């Protein structure tokens, strides 16, 4: 029994492009007419965005959809591999749930985090989250993100209700649709940072807009058991779990923590590993990618 | 100046250290511009300059009572899960000084012909004879990176460490902490 030739898997947690818009705090509520945010160019020539100079705060949405099934691979070679790999990932759900995971998520999506450069420098930050299970709204959590801290994983009643919602998307037990929008106070006339393309800025039809991935980048960002430190916080979970801004590897290959060794010392071997480290790999399958040969 | 704070930018994942120092110094300066004053000044202890780098440690000087209520305003709203506090402290003895000066240079010709033109009425090709591209100027110096609020315009702006003297003199400091004369104690 070795590692099958061709193994992918989906990602589960696809963020939709988070549209931006602007208006005026206390307009919360009314937050269904607000205008987008314009990105215009102006002198080498440079594409900005900026809110407009009566609106202060920077409202971006975005949906989720949490759907399940995190173990079977969407292509597979061998089949005894397959099976041993479905079993595995059967006895880390019969240990425990997602609930780890899901709560990490849960945080996640609670700091606005996903704001990357149109949070730092906000005096007040809200986050709205509707689970959509009809047509119309079917539950409604509001957080001050600025009051969950982007180091800590805390807890609280309504945080654990969201992430009972998203362990159960995760288990297969519900389809689960969230609705995200998040409010910033930055100020009138100040600058917005959307997502840039290979200056220009990523544009959902006449409206700025970040990259979906980028979205799906910060909903990750849960990792917190990388040997090398843990005073520097979460990073996003990656085979070799890396960032691009350090330019510095974590979960070097050498050591033996890395995403590819983990797999085959607890498939193939049966070396189940730490139960963080299971939480890391099965947060890995979470995110999906090809490996492989 | 007697005290002196030492901000440290925290290692993060998420953005590189220059655009945390970016947006410090932007921080910096709208708090100095909301409450005014010509003895606040800054510095840069974590200096190297073989490789022009401005490192990671912010220390800005002045009197105790402006130090405690620095730490008290808005202008650490929204950034201090960033960044880690020290304690606002004597600089000991002895020490020696220097300064933080704004090093520009004329390395747009384009605004220069555009001076130029404007004030005397030139055409094109006379201020292009008059002052050639080579007039752009390289500089070595570590830089930060700002924008601006009413009409947004991002630049970096050079500083530059003097020379360590023995003994300071008086003078005064903009809204950037840098020097006009007074210099900052170097340790």
């Amino acid at each position: 029994l070795s590692t099958a030739s061709v193994l992918a898997f989906e990602r589960k947690l696809d963020p939709s492009d988070a549209l931006m818009s602007a208006g005026a705090w206390a307009q919360r509520d009314a937050s269904q007419e607000w205008p987008a945010v314009t990105v215009r160019e102006k002198s080498q020539t440079v594409d900005v965005a900026n809110l407009p100079s009566d609106a202060d705060t920077l409202k971006v949405r975005f949906t989720l959809r949490v759907l399940g099934g995190a173990g079977t691979p969407s292509a597979c070679n061998d089949a005894a591999y397959r099976d041993k790999l479905l079993q595995t990932v059967a006895t880390y759900v019969n240990e425990q749930g997602f609930a780890e995971l899901a709560r990490r998520y849960a945080h996640n999506l609670a700091n606005a985090r996903f704001l990357w450069r149109n949070r730092v420098g906000a005096e007040a930050v809200e986050v709205r989250i509707n689970h959509i299970r009809q047509g119309e709204v079917a539950r409604t959590w509001r957080f001050d993100a600025l009051a969950i801290g982007l180091r800590d994983f805390k807890a609280d009643a309504e945080l654990d209700a969201l992430a009972e919602l998203i362990a159960s998307g995760l288990s297969g037990s519900g389809h689960v649709l969230l609705e995200v929008v998040a409010f910033a106070r930055i100020g009138d006339g100040q600058e917005v940072f959307p997502s840039q393309e290979l200056k220009t800025l990523y544009s959902v039809r006449d409206a700025a807009a970040i990259h979906s991935q980028k979205i799906g980048n910060a909903l990750r960002t849960i990792d917190t058991w990388y040997p090398d430190e843990d005073g520097l916080g979460p990073i996003a979970v990656e085979p070799y779990g890396s960032v691009t801004s350090q330019g510095k590897a974590y979960r070097q290959p050498k050591q033996k923590l890395d995403f590819y060794t983990l797999l085959d010392n607890w498939v193939l071997r049966d070396e189940a590993p730490a139960v963080e480290q299971q939480h890391y790999v099965i947060a890995n399958l979470i995110r999906g990618g090809v490996f492989g040969e | 100046m007697d005290h002196y704070l030492d901000i440290r930018l925290r290692p993060d994942p998420e953005f590189p250290p220059a655009q945390l120092m970016s947006v410090l110094f932007g921080k910096l300066h709208q708090a100095l511009v909301a409450q005014g004053g010509d003895r606040i000044g800054v510095s840069f202890p974590d200096l190297d300059e073989s490789r022009s780098r401005l490192g990671e440690r912010l220390r800005i000087h002045a009197s105790a009572d402006d130090l405690r209520a620095l730490l008290a305003r808005p202008w650490l709203e929204g950034l201090r899960d960033h960044l880690q506090f020290g304690e606002p402290a004597v600089v000991p003895h002895p020490t020696p000084y220097r300064q933080v000066s704004r090093v520009q240079a004329k390395s747009n010709p384009e605004r220069l012909r555009r001076r130029l033109m404007r004030r005397h009425d030139l055409s094109e090709e006379e201020a292009r004879k008059r002052i050639p591209d080579t007039v752009a100027r390289t500089l070595d110096l570590p830089f930060v990176t700002l924008r601006s609020q009413s009409t947004g315009q991002h630049f970096r702006l050079f500083i530059r460490h003097g020379p360590l003297q023995a003994t300071a003199e008086e003078g005064g400091f903009t809204c950037y902490g840098l020097s006009k004369g007074g210099f900052v104690p170097w340790f």
